[PDB]
């Protein structure tokens, strides 16, 4: 029997700061126990200060991104070059995914950018289009390894103020872009150590009011 | 998920949890499972996350179109029936939805309709819906009376979701609470179970099953 | 949904400093029967692109005709068809990737794995893969089937990363490709000795070599191997 | 149906400087129903600690079996079994049920009383030993524990630091797993004192 | 797993990677897949980890007893015969795939054995998920009349192909060299090409960060005197 | 055999066990006692597959009564519950397992404490302040989490059980035909006759 | 696999390819499928590698014990011992074995034992996946009482074609010659046999 | 939707329909009216698959009410029951059939007779002195074979129904939460409020 | 439980006035492959019985050895082994029927259909069938496999009932058998031209004919048949 789905591995990670957001993904692409590529980008500048990744089955991921990019293009044509806000992108992506509710896009989608007050925004989707805004999300193969670390280190979960018995939580702070990139780099090194489908390279897209910047780092190639 | 809605002397209480699951993986602890359709109408979500968000958001659009065309707020009966007739068209395709449509109109009074994806539509005074419904029912039915104060009814709704959050592996996160009156719905806060459990344990002298 | 009947095995390929090399053997298998011994699975498109195809041969012949018709159609009302508006490797690839994914999405795949090798207008090397699922990827080395498991490890010892491509000559790359084809003949039960090889260079253009053979094979050590364990004679 | 995830639970162990730590959650359920909030998964035979995750009937059975075997060991040898030897005994015992296995993820922790060397080991359900210098994880949130441990851990932590590190690894892994949590216990083990601490954690 | 065996002038060399996996997760980053059967008979293991450990320990135990009984140094063909008969009896259910090698009074030997009980002889062999990546290297670079140094190089190169190109294999390279007339030398972590880079940050928490409900001293000692 | 409940209070253990016996489309009996006295201060309730339940309960009863005669001594509830657990754990790997879940309510005369053990057919044992087998626990555990206090009297325990039975009669689809209630305390085992 | 045994004037010759497959992967390209069960009784193996080894090892043991007690076994006796194992364990084995031997009395003999464990005495026999492609060729080109050089050529040409058409056959062609003179092992590499 | 009964006496038709609505492990409602007035002298009770039941009943109701307005005239119970049958017979060969069983109780004003029709989801129609759908008929048909006489009064019919409901409450495994009873006679349809 | 591998097709037989005839072709099929061309499936036991066997050939060879050992064992401590205490057809049959039914009852059948033809001491003709299920029956004509469908109708035109047996000579019966074998060669895809035939007569004893061939075949009308319908040339 023909199986229309495959699993191309990889992992992705979105974190929001006060006036920026990052979307990171490894650059490895796999099927079964083979490496297809050590550098196949997975995180894309979509226009209007929005970055997007759709991790899982890469063919579905590429189709989805391609359709959203096209959605942005037609949003400009039909609404007088108006900027597509991140909340509006999110809702549009829900309709793209839910359109294929009974033959789903086999991906976990994350978008990142700035909301309409200039604050960092991360939106996160399931394969059929349910979504939520968060400070914080990992998706893909190593999501189960990475998310709990992010719960601990971004939202300070289970951390209390020392000497308060256990009755005052560690207070929530926004993190600087330098502190976020550290958590991203450590998150991916940890995932590379323990997950066979994660490795090769890390590409981070950072979004500020000034635009989209890229950073790249080597990861272990085994 | 655990969601509940009940009718009492002072209106309707609506309480839901905030957990999303992907099997035994906890996908989220912060999901919104209530939709504010209009200032007098609420929808609760249980089942497929996408199914619930998509179709209840769609329901809001159809309710808005009703008031443009008819120059009048949609009835709870009519709103619940738009959703129930919709899911009935999809019956057998695999939609997963358990919802309560809660609201007030002059003609109806405070009203709750249960609507699910097999097409069942029921008017009633008390419903708990989701994987944790039985846990909520146990606490809710034991302490329910028609004539609770607004303060006691809010607490019972909150306490019932907490009960489910504790015992049901697939419920938790926080409790989102609403009160619906003559004048519309009122939000009564998000209550993280991380703090709410221990507070309730100490003040109430309950949860003696736990090492505290 | 179908099942592949007459099939072609690996297609292997790599980038080098000035271009790309691609190769595939000349066999059309019919299950375990080595049925057809003169099948060309490298198909040139213009003088800047070679499409290497593995998997179902009937679907390969369909793709061959799609490409031939694409050239015909690009020439229509196009006075620059042999110049600035000639078909590029990237145009040919995107067309095939579009088709493959549409066909998988209708549950009626073209049962193939495809590598499009070539050189763009600006001299850039092009090397990209697509298969029956519409999955696409690019890398300094690419191979289908058994080639992915045995050729890639060998070809990656030569070009392990993007920075190794300018350091790699056409002589070194062709030798690695020719060696990889021998290893596949040793080890793949649905391979053949006879193969075709194509080089698309930014200076010298398209060179297409037919009727190559795997040569310089080590079999001599076989005479010393006796039994499966304890048997001495 | 899948016996390794009917009841839920997790165990993690870590080495520090002249110390080891081993921790577990307290939940026992039947799939979605949480039944008990006091089901400990860590046992000791003299100074050797054993954590067991998986099917709870097999957790109990194996504890009783290793209590039996180590009691007899001690009577015949006239000394307490050491962690390296007990690790081999766990492996032997699991592998003798090769084709009808105990559905468990055991974890050994302790300090060799002669050499003073900290020791941890993990096993699969049929006895393959994973002897690690850094950490061992087991249970329904093992993916989550691997992620926490791989980022949080650093070598040569002092007992009171190691306690914070292992507790944060456990707590945060448990919170992303439906079938783990409901309480936790952390044993900090030095050559001749062992402190046991119950953690305050979210009760959902 | 990637395991290999290479015959050379005066002996045989075997090598292995050091990764074990549980699904797509790496359970252990530094396992020992080179199992000693007797002092000069070693084998590299692939397949179900517990089965390979149990099968080599059992046959090693029985080889030791046979060696004592006969007053002779054990032969590789005896290890092979016992392994094949045991594995065949279990009809593939004991999932051990082994490269069996060594030196004995008869000379130097190199065999492979599959889970169902079939055996092979060769000058170079590979098994496991990375066996194709390894065999590509062996088929390209092997020659007859190899020196000890050339064979260690070839074997570790073949493992490296597995480490880099196969997702089933990673971390380090282990080697064991069995030369005629000499002690077998086991080279644990002969190559270490995958050391984890320095982390960006320390995650050491402030003492008191974790909320505690209760403490107590655990009694580990025996029952006390007086 | 559907609903069996147990709650342990200050100085007693209360077991409540439904009376219905149902095969297919018919309620064959409405007065079934799903319980056996194992010793004068130990009571076992049981539910599970037809036939297996009584056979298992009576087998355990025979063995504890035998132990009693041989030693002229009553095993502690902890000892009885461990014996039962081992029998179920041995059973689960047999050709045909006993598909029987049990609660064991006992008063330990040596410690002067009531004790309640919940054991499933796999040999999964837990000591609990309150317990239930089958679907009943989906309603009752949350009820008791709210209303239970550890220092309750026997009569407070019975009212707390009325609250449980009322909820099950309201929300469960099956007519289980009420419950037989028994109290285990320092003076032995007695049946509450009006419930 | 492609295997054959051919009787001729001075004795019998066994031939085989050298390919062992694991699906489409070639696990061993220089396999020795001709195995000795007695000094002048040999067999060709096809089917499961594990099954045919286990059988051949047992037969070798039975015939060594026969030899100790009763002297040299006949080729028919060797075939009978293979048959007993193959027939009685037919549910659990996938073994197609050709048994060939030389007596001074009976000269060269060939027995084939296919899947079910029947025995068939023949002037020559072919078996294995690759044999299907040469039934026509072998029937047309076999004569009785060929010379050694003729029989070597007949087998070389036959297995050449089996190898050409069958993907599960390949590598070298091995042969074992069984006459009064003794035991001669031959090998033929692809560069000789392909161009035929 | 489990139990629906109907009995036809001298001058009326009585329909009794259970109040429980149950999904899985929970009774969601205990006051459900499993009935629709089709016309002033015709009542249809229904049971079957969740969703399908109400959708079918309301669809039939819409159509009969439409016929009423168009002709300013009430279809006979025989005519309504034939229409319903045809809809179910058409449905059974569709992509997704209505899985709904019905009883139709009507008073024909032209003949001055009560009439009771039993129709299953296949379009199988029968006129009967008494009828039932689902498992209820396994108890009630034999009961009524014994106790029913054709010339009974409406109040005798209600006692005969009490006897049916008592038996179902005794012997059926499910708690169906009592019945809503309605009488169809020459003066229309009315609900008996205490049962 | 198994499946038959190497197989033999029909065995056909009939009674005539003084004895019985039985025949079977010399083929051992291997699925659709006509693998072995010199297989004897008629096995004489003494000079008064022939056992004809179809189905699995490995199981046939087992039965052959059971019968050979039965003769050996009947000779033991039996000075009348070549006379009054010789094995009869009825003794040989009952033995085989016992075995077949025991084997089916242990879910491990001998995958065969068997006809035991012979002449008893008193001159009575014996002809009885048994198969893998242990089902047994007797009739003036008996045939296995395709023989049951095609041979029996022809042989029954000669001997339609018990009363026709004294009216039927050995010449008439042999001709009917030989004709039936030709019809089976025409129509059974797993048959062969070469066959064996045996006659057991009460006067002349056992005659066993090897290497018979089907002859006098009509193929000539084939040249006039063209296409499948409308094709004239
Ligand atoms: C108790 C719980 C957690 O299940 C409660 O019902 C949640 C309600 C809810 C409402 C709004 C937003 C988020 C969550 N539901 C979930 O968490 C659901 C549970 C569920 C999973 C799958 C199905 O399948 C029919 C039904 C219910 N979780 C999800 O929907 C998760 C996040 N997504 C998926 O499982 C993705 N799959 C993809 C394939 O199509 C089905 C949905
Ligand atoms: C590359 C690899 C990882 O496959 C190589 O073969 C490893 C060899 C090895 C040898 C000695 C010590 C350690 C490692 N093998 C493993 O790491 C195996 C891989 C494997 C998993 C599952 C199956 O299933 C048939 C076969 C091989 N890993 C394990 O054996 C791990 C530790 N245990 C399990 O996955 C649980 N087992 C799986 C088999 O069924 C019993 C439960
Ligand atoms: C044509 C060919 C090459 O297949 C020929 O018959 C080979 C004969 C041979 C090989 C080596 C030594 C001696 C003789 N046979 C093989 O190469 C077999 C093919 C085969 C595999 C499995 C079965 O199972 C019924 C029949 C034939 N190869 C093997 O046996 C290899 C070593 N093992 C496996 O492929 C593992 N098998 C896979 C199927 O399940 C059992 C384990
Ligand atoms: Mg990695
Ligand atoms: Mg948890
Ligand atoms: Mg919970
Ligand atoms: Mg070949």
């Amino acid at each position: 029997q023909f199986n229309p789905y495959g699993d191309n591995g990889g992992t992705i990670l979105g974190i929001a700061g006060e006036d920026f957001a990052v979307l990171a993904g490894d650059t490895r692409n796999i099927t079964d126990y083979s490496i297809n590529s050590r550098y196949e980008p997975k995180v894309f500048d979509c226009g209007d200060n929005i970055v997007m990744s759709a991790n899982g089955f890469a063919a579905d991921g590429d189709a989805l991104v391609k359709r959203f990019k096209n959605s942005v293009k037609w949003y400009h044509f039909d609404h007088n070059d108006k900027k597509l806000s991140i909340n509006s992108a999110a809702r549009n992506i829900q309709h793209l995914l839910y359109g294929k509710r009974f033959f789903p896009y086999y991906v976990h989608t994350i978008i990142a950018g700035l909301d309409e007050d200039g604050k960092g925004a991360v939106y996160s989707f399931d394969p059929v289009g349910s979504y939520e805004r968060e400070q914080c999300r990992a998706g893909g193969a190593a999501a189960s390894l990475i998310m709990p670390f992010l719960d601990n280190q971004v939202n300070f979960k289970n951390q209390y103020e020392p000497g308060t018995n256990g009755k005052v939580k560690k207070p929530l702070k926004y993190l600087s872009v330098e502190e976020v990139i550290k958590l991203v780099r450590d998150s991916f090194t940890s995932a590379t150590e323990r997950h066979i489908q994660v490795g090769d390279g890390l590409e981070i897209l950072i979004v500020t009011k000034d635009g989209v910047r890229k950073e790249f780092y080597e990861l272990k190639r085994d | 998920t655990t969601t509940l809605a009940f009718r009492f002397q002072g209106g309707i209480i609506v309480a839901v949890d905030s957990r999303a699951t992907a099997g035994n993986w906890v996908a989220s602890q912060t999901v919104k499972k209530v939709i504010e359709i209009n200032p007098f109408l609420l929808g609760t979500m249980a089942g497929g996350a996408a199914d619930c968000q998509f179709w209840e958001t769609w329901l809001g659009s159809q309710c808005r179109l009703h008031e443009l065309r008819e120059k009048e707020r949609i009835s709870v009966a009519a709103a619940s029936k738009i959703l129930s007739n919709l899911v009935y068209q999809y019956k057998g395709a695999g939609l997963s939805m358990g919802t309560m449509i809660c609201g007030y109109t002059r003609k109806e009074g405070p009203t709750i309709y249960y609507v699910d994806s097999d097409g069942t539509r029921l008017k009633g005074d008390i419903f708990c819906v989701g994987s944790g419904q039985t846990f909520a029912y146990g606490v809710l039915d034991s302490n329910y009376k028609w004539d609770l104060s607004v303060e006691d009814a809010l607490y019972l709704g909150k306490r019932s979701i907490l009960a489910a959050a504790h015992r049901d592996a697939y419920s938790g996160g926080s409790v989102n609470l609403y009160h619906v009156t003559e004048d519309g719905w009122i939000y009564h806060g998000n209550h993280d179970v991380g703090e709410l459990f221990w507070k309730v344990k100490e003040e109430e002298g309950s949860f003696n099953n736990v090492i505290g | 949904t179908q099942q592949p009947i007459v099939t072609g095995t690996s297609v292997i390929s790599m980038k080098y400093d000035n271009g790309v090399i691609i190769a595939a053997d000349n066999l059309g298998s019919y299950g375990s029967l080595l049925r057809f011994n003169g099948v060309e699975r490298l198909i040139p498109v213009g003088d800047n692109t070679v499409v290497g195809i593995s998997g179902d041969i009937s679907d390969m012949q369909h793709i061959e005709r799609l490409l031939k018709d694409l050239v015909t159609e690009n020439a229509y009302d196009n006075p620059l068809a042999d110049a600035e508006e000639a078909l590029e490797p990237s145009y040919i690839f995107e067309y095939l990737a579009t088709v493959m994914y549409q066909r998988r999405s209708k549950m009626n795949p073209l049962w193939n794995a495809i590598i499009v090798a070539g050189v763009q207008s600006n001299g850039d090397q092009f090397l990209r893969y697509v298969n029956l699922l519409g999955v696409t990827y690019s890398s300094p080395t690419l191979a289908t089937g058994f080639g992915a498991h045995m050729a890639n490890p060998l070809l990656r010892k030569v070009v392990d990363r993007e920075s190794d491509i300018p350091k790699t000559t056409v002589q070194v790359a062709e030798e690695a490709i020719v060696n990889a084809m021998r290893v596949l003949y040793y080890r793949d039960a649905r391979s053949s000795r006879n193969f075709s090889l194509a080089i698309i260079d930014k200076n010298t253009g398209l060179t297409f070599k037919k009727n190559l053979q795997v040569e310089n094979m080590k079999w001599d050590f076989a005479k010393d191997i006796k039994g499966y364990g304890t048997q001495k004679i | 149906s899948d016996p390794s995830s009917i009841n839920g639970g997790i165990v993690v162990a870590m080495t520090g400087k002249d110390c080891v730590a081993i921790a577990c959650d307290l939940r026992l359920g039947s799939q979605s129903l949480g039944v008990s909030n006091k089901f400990e998964k860590i046992f000791h035979y003299g100074h050797v600690f054993l954590g067991i995750t998986g099917l709870a009937t097999d957790v109990t059975t194996l504890n009783e079996m290793f209590r039996y075997k180590t009691n007899l060991y001690k009577l015949k040898e006239e000394r307490a079994i050491e962690p390296e030897t007990f690790t081999q005994l766990v492996s032997s015992s699991l592998y003798e049920r090769r084709f009808g296995p105990y559905f468990v993820g055991p974890v050994v922790a302790g300090i060799n009383s002669k050499s003073g060397k900290p020791f941890i080991a993990g096993f699969d359900l049929i006895g393959c030993i994973d002897e690690a210098k850094d950490f061992i994880v087991s249970g329904t949130a093992s993916d989550q524990l691997f992620g926490m441990c791989e980022s949080l851990y650093e070598p040569n932590l002092e007992p009171e630091d190691l306690f914070e590190t292992i507790s944060q690894a456990l707590l945060n892994a448990a919170d992303r797993d439906a079938l783990s949590g409901w309480g936790a216990v952390v044993y900090i083990i030095k050559k001749d004192e062992v402190v046991k601490r119950y953690l305050k954690m979210r009760q959902d | 797993t990637t395991i290999v065996g290479v015959k050379f002038n005066n002996g045989v060399v075997i090598a292995a990677d050091t990764r074990s996996t549980q699904g797509p997760i790496v359970a252990d980053k530094n396992c020992a897949k080179l199992h000693r059967i007797s002092p000069k008979i070693w084998c590299a293991a692939a397949g179900t980890a517990a089965d390979t450990e149990a099968v080599t320990q059992l046959i090693g135990s029985n080889i030791e007893l046979h060696s004592l009984y006969t007053s002779r140094e054990p032969r590789v063909v005896s290890a092979l015969q016992m392994l094949k008969q045991h594995l065949f009896k279990y009809q593939g259910h004991i999932g051990a795939y082994l490269i069996v090698a060594g030196v004995d009074p008869t000379g130097s030997h190199l065999f492979s054995i599959h889970a169902h009980g079939s055996t092979d002889v060769g000058y170079y062999l590979s098994l496991g998920s990375g066996s194709l990546a390894a065999m590509a290297v062996l088929e390209s670079h092997w020659k007859q009349d190899l020196t000890k140094e050339e064979a260690i190089k070839l074997a570790s190169d073949a493992i490296q192909a597995g480490i880099w190109n196969d997702l089933g294999s990673g971390s380090n390279v282990d080697v064991c060299v069995m030369e005629i007339g000499k002690d077998a030398e086991y080279l644990r972590n002969y190559l270490t090409p995958n050391v984890r880079e320095e982390k960006q940050k320390s995650y050491k928490f402030p003492r008191g960060t974790t909320a505690v409900l209760k403490e107590s001293i655990v009694n580990i000692c025996d029952i006390q005197e007086e | 055999m559907d609903i069996i409940l147990g709650i342990r209070v200050q100085d007693s253990v209360i077991l409540a066990s439904s009376k219905a016996v149902t095969r297919g489309i018919s309620v064959l009996k409405d007065s079934d006692d799903k319980t056996r006295q194992l010793s004068p201060h130990t009571l076992m309730s049981f539910a599970g597959e037809a036939g297996d339940t009584v056979q298992f309960a009576e087998y355990i009863q025979a063995n504890i009564q035998l132990y009693s005669i041989r030693e002229d001594y009553e095993l502690s509830p902890q000892a009885v519950s461990s014996f039962v657990r081992q029998e179920l754990a041995k059973s689960i790997r047999s050709r045909r397992p006993y598909q029987v879940n049990v609660l064991i309510g006992g008063y330990d005369k040596k410690k002067n404490k009531p004790e309640l053990y919940q054991i499933d057919y796999l040999g999964t044992k837990v000591e609990l302040p309150y317990g239930a087998h089958g679907y009943s626990g989906f309603y009752t555990f949350s009820l008791l989490d709210h209303h239970y206090r550890p220092d309750m009297t026997t009569e407070e325990g019975l009212d707390l059980l009325k609250l449980c039975v009322q909820e099950l009669e309201k929300r469960m689809p099956m007519d289980f035909k009420g419950v037989i209630v028994k109290i285990v305390d320092k003076d032995g085992i007695r049946q509450v006759d009006d419930f | 696999t492609s295997i054959m045994a051919v009787t001729f004037k001075d004795g019998v010759i066994l031939g085989a390819d050298s390919r062992t497959t694991t699906g489409a992967y070639i696990a061993n390209r220089v396999t020795d499928k001709l195995t000795r069960v007695h000094d002048k009784i040999w067999c060709c193996r096809s089917g499961s590698a594990a099954d045919t080894q286990a059988i051949a090892d047992i037969v070798q043991y039975h015939l060594e014990l026969y030899t100790s007690q009763y002297g040299t076994p006949s080729t028919e006796t060797a075939a009978s011992v293979f048959k007993e194992l193959c027939y009685e364990n037919k549910d659990n084995l996938t073994a197609g074995i050709i048994v060939a031997g030389y007596d001074d009395k009976n000269k060269g003999e060939v027995y084939t034992i296919p899947l079910g464990g029947s025995v068939h005495k023949l002037p020559y026999a072919i078996a294995g996946s690759g044999s299907t492609f040469i039934y026509g060729y072998c029937d047309k080109n076999f004569r009785e009482n060929m010379s050694k050089e003729e029989t070597v050529d007949f087998i070389k040409h036959s297995l050449s074609q089996a190898i050409k058409w069958d993907g599960s056959s390949g590598g070298v062609i091995r042969m074992v010659v069984l006459t009064a003179a003794g035991v001669e092992r031959l090998i033929f590499y692809p560069d000789e046999y392909e161009q035929l």
